[PDB]
């Protein structure tokens, strides 16, 4: 949208090029300058400075007047500080990088060594895209933070977003931009435009790119919401973003506004809200607000645990008996255990489906039927286990019987031998070469 | 006195005896005069809501005189002139007296306190002795105590204490640590200290007439800080000590207690005034709307000053001024204020500080976070130091090898790792290049060509290593006139650019 | 599992049963993660949970142990003063911890500390199990098999052995060490500080004989190389305790490794498709509640064949 007209105003028709020529390589290109429009003519070429002519259209006579503009090169924009022995080593390196002579060039910087000269050099060697002069100038900088992102960014494959890491830790934001659109790179450009601040065109340039970071963007756009206090763009945020059931309650808890948790879930009514709310009345001792937020959140273990810390043992029957939770009737059989209630506890085990505790505990005090009954729904372990016991019980044919309906046949059939039956044990050997058969039906 | 401006009301308990000695619990009310001891309760425990009369429970007496009562909630110390003694105040059919506390020397307890549950005991040959009031045993003694003790102080939980002691000394102490902590800038002739309930960091020393304002500080970077807070006007021209911040008191009134900066002034016709520390109390008078910016910078050191960063970071963002940017992040990053410095320096405009304050903020290891704010901040001797100390001195060996001074590093290298001597010593060979020595260049290669030889797991990091340095000594070899062994391993030597540059 | 533990403020009174499965959670992670520092943990919520819920279920030697981690540790201003009120209190607490609830090493019979390193015993060198819905310590060992026994037919050979080691009154090895057993018992306890060294080799069995045989030993070589089985005692063995581990299903043959549970009473679930060891109880409760495997993150077995195109 409009992104070439408007620019034109500023912007000539001019372009400098900048050439070293000698007879060995001939000619190479050095740098590019753009002039402004305000620049009208060059005037003339020196190694610091660069001059040319500008138009005075402020001035109110007929005649506009001409002014001279002074310039710095592109490697010597900065340096303000003393210039009279660094333009021949400036020049000297310019000139074997131009050949990529690297031993001449080091030798020719050897002699003086600065830590602003250092940064230009690194700052050249970005723009010619060279990579080992480069972190060679970064370890001369003695700045132990570049060489940090270096460590942590060299685990990379592609080199240009190395080259775009170093131009963010050098200062130049658009050239990193250009470097990481050159290279088709995203999530990188992604993170530093939400490091640097504009969150609204990091949203935009995620889902019209990525689109899958969306979600961390829109955390991170919320998170920083929350830094500026701003809690109404803060839990709006939460909801665009992926999670919001526990960052608004804490941040509201940090903040402390009870009211407005108050408001938000119940114009949120959610289960998992209520029992937030619930287990935070309880923690401040409001038993019967718990309660009730519990019963809209649906949670009986919750008012089975309350009514057994109280000892209402009645209300807790009673919903337990409308309701039929397992969980419920475990909890309530875990406390018929301490309370000496153990038919109805073995009830309870029974009907929420853990087999093994009830059987066991029946096992021990001595009941028949019920066990049998049990493991006759119960799993495969369940049934060998009762089984064996019913083995070293008194009675053995109960036992043989329940392997005949257990999941080992084979048992059955030993059983047959030992017992030396023959009815029941030729129905097991009917049984047996039914299973044979379907042994050998699956594959051969 | 629980609201703000005014003053609930009051309820009457009736006497007959007029007593000295007057001492305030959560629930019960204890008057002593001499030898004669009176309790007082409200209702029966459990929760007060309507409040009856005075009700006398028992009438105590005493041999000696009561020197000082206490009453926290459910036990209570009476003090006679030599001997401490115990008692509860809701029973009275027990016949079990309390375990009488001190030892065979039946000396006066120079120092008492009561806490929540535990009672702490300071005799006059300077030890203290920590008791727990349902098990009946010394959990803590420390005998020593520097030379002899005077006075103390203990939190109103016995988490800290503050001990004054002979020529006007003070010391702080931990039970935890067992470790004292000298205390500097201090009046000798202060009588009594109070704690902030607000926070346990602050807390007040009272002078006859003026009043100080102290803080712990225990996120400071390689240091406890303890020091009296100062005043200044200077626009940060001037980080040094000066003189201290006092509060003017009136003849004759004592402040009762301090907290949530507010102190209870008790002046005579009976008034309560709250007034406030001459250091939260210009915190209290700026409002924000619109104001001033002499009076915005003067409340934003005072925030920094007393480390309020969330009005600091308010106050940088009301002026756009870079350098205060630079300050304050540099002060929260110094104060382990992580957000705060990241959002400062992102106010400010740099990306290369938040790139590192992001990766900071994922470790949650105390010496590793430590030096790396060190390393990132200050000096670099002392970040290593506290990374030797960490468990990774690896990251000690790398930022050493960062810094290229290669006198340190390769001693270190030796010391704890060993194993990583080739690497570092490739990165001497180019210093050794650098400084124009070749004959140097030529053993320092060999050695490492050997060392990484000797180890045959990994060959690919080792064969990189091998044709770097075999680059190396080709080039050296070339420049110190060892033409044949040169090019011979420019010969062998694969990769092409690395051929064309030696030959370059 | 721990952090959904601690950011939900914790109930004063609250149920045992939930309270020993964060100590356990928290005891099992330190005890494995130790110091690795990865990315995504903090090494401070571990350690305040378990010194609170240690601090709720006595365990003083492990809240001694993790406070004083702490205390090396920074956290926020708000739970520094807990922290040392809780350290001060505990001080005067007996030691010696309190019994009933340090794990049981098998193959060991002896007792050792919550934090023993990388979740292994000082007895031996053995890699502990834990059922992941509870983080229980499961009664489970691990032995090998001969390279020339192959695994297909090891299967129907086990299978016969079990069969033909019920009604034959000839000669078979598991009826008589189960009545050699039954005659000899040999029970010893002995008291320590930390430890206690469980004299129980009344089973006298040829697996548990070549066991403390191979434990001798590995303490005489002071170092860790695991038990190979012969035919014998593979004959020995039985169906139902085999809990073996298949990997079949990503790689044809990479490796199989075989475990046999001590404690026949207790049933064990193990899950082929993520290979996780689950109790029935709470595996049969979670399948009940949600027909999704909780590790694995697959369908039950139970129900149909979800995988169909739509899902695909
Ligand atoms: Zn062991
Ligand atoms: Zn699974």
């Amino acid at each position: 949208s409009r992104n070439e007209d408007d620019d034109e105003k500023d912007k000539s028709n001019l372009e400098f090029y900048t050439f070293f020529v000698t007879s060995e390589n001939g000619i190479r290109k050095q740098d590019q300058y753009q002039l402004e429009s305000s620049i009208e003519a060059v005037f003339a070429i020196d190694i610091p400075k660069l001059y040319f002519i500008k138009r005075n259209k402020k001035t109110n006579s007929s005649g506009q007047n001409y002014k001279i503009v002074e310039k710095y090169l592109n490697d010597f924009v900065g340096l303000e500080k003393i210039d009279n022995q660094i333009k021949e080593a400036i020049m000297n390196f310019s000139f074997y990088l131009t050949m990529d002579n690297l031993d001449e060039a080091y030798k020719s910087v050897k002699q003086i060594q600065n830590p602003s000269i250092w940064e230009k050099m690194a700052s050249m060697c970005v723009k010619t895209k060279r990579i080992d002069v480069a972190e060679i100038c970064l370890g001369n900088m003695r700045f132990a933070r570049g060489s940090k992102a270096i460590r942590e960014q060299k685990k990379e494959p592609e080199l240009d977003a190395q080259l775009a890491m170093v131009a963010i830790q050098l200062n130049m934001k658009d050239e990193a931009v250009k470097l990481y659109e050159q290279s088709k790179r995203y999530d990188l450009y992604n993170k530093m435009l939400q490091a640097e601040g504009n969150w609204e065109k990091a949203i935009q340039i995620s889902e019209n790119h990525d689109r899958i970071n969306l979600k961390n963007t829109y955390y991170r756009t919320a998170q920083m919401y929350e830094v500026s206090n701003n809690y109404e763009q803060a839990i709006l945020y939460y909801e665009k973003s992926g999670t919001h059931v526990k960052e608004v309650p804490r941040m509201l808890l940090e903040a402390g506004q009870t009211e407005q948790l108050e408001r938000y879930i119940i114009d949120k009514n959610e289960k998992p809200l209520f029992k937030w709310w619930a287990q935070y009345l309880e923690s401040n001792y409001r038993i019967e607000l718990a309660v009730k937020f519990y019963r809209q959140s649906e949670d009986y273990d919750q008012m089975v645990r309350l009514f057994l810390t109280k000892n209402d043992v009645q209300t807790a029957s009673s919903i337990c008996s409308e309701t039929n939770n397992s969980a419920a009737c475990y909890i309530l059989a875990k406390y018929l255990e301490m309370n000496g209630q153990i038919p109805e506890a073995i009830q309870y085990y029974w009907k929420s489906q853990h087999y093994t505790q009830a059987v066991r505990l029946a096992r021990e005090k001595g009941m028949d039927n019920e066990v049998m009954s049990i493991s006759l729904q119960g799993p495969n372990q369940v049934k060998l286990q009762s089984a064996a016991y019913f083995e070293e019980k008194g009675f053995k044919q109960k036992a043989v019987e329940l392997y005949k309906k257990g999941g080992n046949l084979i048992k059955a059939y030993n059983l047959a031998q030992e017992e030396k039956l023959y009815d029941e044990a030729k129905q097991i050997a009917r049984q047996i070469e039914q299973e044979e058969d379907q042994r050998n039906k699956k594959r051969d | 006195t629980s609201r703000i401006n005014q003053i609930q009301n009051v309820s009457s308990i009736n006497l007959e005896t007029e007593p000295g000695f007057l001492s305030l619990g959560l629930y019960h009310l204890a008057a002593g005069i001499n030898n004669n001891v009176w309790y007082y309760l409200w209702l029966d425990q459990k929760r007060n809501g309507i409040i009856k009369g005075g009700e006398m429970i028992q009438k105590r007496d005493y041999l000696g005189s009561v020197k000082d009562i206490r009453l926290n909630e459910f036990w209570a110390a009476v003090l006679t002139d030599g001997k401490c003694i115990l008692h509860t105040i809701q029973p009275n059919n027990n016949v079990k007296d309390q375990k009488f506390p001190q030892i065979e020397t039946d000396k006066a307890i120079s120092g008492i306190g009561l806490t929540n549950d535990f009672l702490i005991m300071l005799d006059s040959s300077g030890k203290i002795r920590y008791y727990h009031l349902e098990d009946q045993q010394f959990v803590v003694e420390y005998k020593p105590a520097d030379c002899q003790l005077v006075k103390i102080y203990p939190n109103f939980s016995g988490t800290r204490v503050v001990c004054f002691d002979n020529k006007g000394s003070a010391y702080l102490f931990e039970p935890a640590q067992e470790q004292f902590y000298p205390l500097e800038h201090f009046p000798q002739r202060a009588e009594k200290v109070l704690w902030d309930q607000k926070d346990p960091n602050l807390f007040a020393v009272l002078q006859n007439d003026t009043l100080i304002t102290f803080i712990i500080n225990k996120n400071n970077i390689n240091g406890t800080l303890i020091q009296p807070v100062k005043e200044l006007l200077a626009i940060e021209d001037i980080k040094n000590p000066g003189p201290p911040v006092q509060t003017i008191l009136d003849r004759g009134v004592k402040p009762l207690t301090l907290s949530n900066g507010l102190l209870k002034c008790f002046t005579p016709s009976g008034s309560i005034n709250g007034q406030n520390l001459t250091s939260h109390s210009y915190l209290g008078s700026y409002k924000g709307r619109d104001d001033t910016d002499q009076g915005h910078y003067r409340f934003f050191l005072q925030n920094l000053q007393l480390h309020k960063y969330n009005n600091c970071l308010i106050a940088a963002q009301f002026l756009h001024n870079a350098v205060l940017y630079k300050e304050l992040g540099r002060k929260a990053l110094e104060f382990v204020d992580l957000d705060v410095a990241l959002k400062s320096y992102q106010l400010a405009g740099s990306l290369s500080m938040v790139m590192t304050i992001q990766s900071f903020q994922h470790i949650n290891e105390k010496n590793i976070i430590y030096g790396n704010i060190a390393m990132i901040l200050g000096q670099y001797d002392l970040a290593q130091e506290l990374f030797l100390k960490s468990s990774q001195p690896i990251l000690a060996l790398e930022m050493r090898s960062d810094i290229q001074d290669y006198l340190t590093a390769l001693n270190l290298a030796k010391s704890i790792a060993p194993q990583e001597e080739p690497f570092i010593c490739r990165r001497l060979a180019f210093q050794i290049e650098n400084q124009g020595n070749n004959q140097e260049a030529r053993k320092l290669y060999e050695r490492a060509v050997l060392n990484k030889d000797d180890r045959p797991s990994d060959r690919s990091k080792i064969d990189n290593h091998n044709q770097l340095c075999f680059a190396g000594i080709s080039r050296t070899s070339i420049k110190l006139g060892d033409i044949q062994r040169g090019v011979t391993i420019a010969k062998e030597l694969i990769d092409n650019n690395i051929v064309i540059e030696i030959a370059v | 599992k721990v952090q959904s533990f601690v950011d939900e403020p914790f109930l004063p009174l609250s149920g045992h049963a939930y309270m020993l499965n964060i100590f356990n959670a928290a005891r099992f992670a330190i005890n494995k993660l130790g110091n690795r520092q990865l990315y995504g943990v903090q090494h401070s919520y571990l350690y305040y949970s378990l010194g609170k819920v240690s601090k709720q279920l006595e365990g003083y030697k492990t809240a001694r142990i993790c406070y004083e981690k702490l205390a090396s540790y920074k956290i926020p201003t708000e739970w520094s003063e807990e922290i040392e009120l809780s350290t001060l209190l505990i001080r005067s607490k007996p030691y010696s911890d309190q019994e009933s609830l340090l794990p049981i090493c098998n193959r060991c019979y002896n007792q050792n500390p919550a934090l023993t390193e990388g979740n292994r015993c000082s007895s031996c060198m053995h890699q502990f199990q834990n059922c992941f819905i509870s983080f229980e310590n499961l009664p489970l060992v691990e032995f090998k098999l001969d390279p020339k026994i192959t695994h297909k037919r090891f299967i129907e050979l086990i299978n016969s052995d079990k069969s033909k080691t019920q009604p034959n009154k000839k000669k078979k090895k598991a009826n008589d060490g189960w009545q050699e057993s039954h005659q000899g018992d040999q029970q010893v306890l002995t008291f320590n500080n930390s430890p206690q060294k469980g004299g129980n080799d009344n089973e006298s069995s040829p697996f548990l004989d070549k066991l403390n045989e191979v434990f001798e030993i590995q303490q005489t070589t002071q170092e860790y190389i695991p038990v190979t089985l012969d035919e014998n005692i593979v004959s020995s063995l039985s169906i139902d305790e085999v809990y073996w581990v298949d990997y079949t299903k990503y790689c044809y043959t990479a490796e199989i490794k075989y475990y046999k549970s001590m404690l026949t009473d207790i049933p064990l679930k193990n899950c082929q498709e993520c290979g996780t060891f689950y109790i029935l109880d709470e595996y049969e409760f979670e399948i009940s509640k949600t027909q999704k495997c909780p590790f694995c993150r697959s369908v039950d077995e139970r129900a149909g064949p979800q995988k169909d195109v739509f899902d695909f």
